[PDB]
């Protein structure tokens, strides 16, 4: 069946996209040698 | 800087002799270093503006430096700024050039 | 008052300083020197007093 592997992708997808959206915040809050 | 008013300054004669007498005993040593260690706004800027606007230390020294170092610095600023008070122009100029 | 001609006469060196809201220290600083005669020469605060 696809169906196990399709939740699977399922689950992996949304791991990344909530990462990214709880992550983004805090890069919008701020913003930001060797001689001899 | 060393620029400031000695009539405010209430008597450090005490710790001005004795920091004096550390310094009559420079060439006894290969390069003297002293510390003037305290907490924030004790006088210790303020002790050390006293010592070196004295005379007797301006006859011993040829060439007395104030530096500036703070909290934010960089290393570029501090050579030239040792250098402007050599007497060396104020030259656009990079690091290994300036120990030299 | 400091163009009339015996305040020129009383003061060697007469000296006009513009400080607005937005200033910063060193700037006065250089401009009492370019005021004086020293160079305008890039340089730090503490020379600056010397
Ligand atoms: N003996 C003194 N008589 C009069 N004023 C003094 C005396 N000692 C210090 N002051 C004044 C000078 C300054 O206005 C103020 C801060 O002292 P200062 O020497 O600049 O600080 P400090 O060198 O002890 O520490 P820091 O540089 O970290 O602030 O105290």
């Amino acid at each position: 069946l696809q169906y196990k592997k399709s939740k699977r992708l399922q689950e992996i997808n949304e791991r990344i996209t909530k990462i990214k959206s709880q992550v983004e915040p805090y890069f919008e809050f701020i913003t930001p040698d060797r001689w001899s | 800087s060393p620029v400031y008013d000695h009539t405010q300054v209430v008597g450090l004669e005490g710790d001005k002799r004795k920091i004096k007498e550390w310094l009559f005993r420079s060439n006894d040593s290969q390069l003297l270093i002293m510390a003037f260690v305290g907490m924030g706004g004790l006088g210790k800027t303020t002790i050390a503006q006293e010592v070196f606007n004295d005379k007797e230390i301006e006859h011993r020294f040829e060439r007395r430096i104030w530096v500036s170092v703070s909290q934010t610095f960089t290393e570029e600023q501090i050579m030239r700024s040792i250098l402007r008070n050599l007497g060396d122009a104020s030259v656009g100029d990079d690091i290994g050039t300036l120990l030299r």
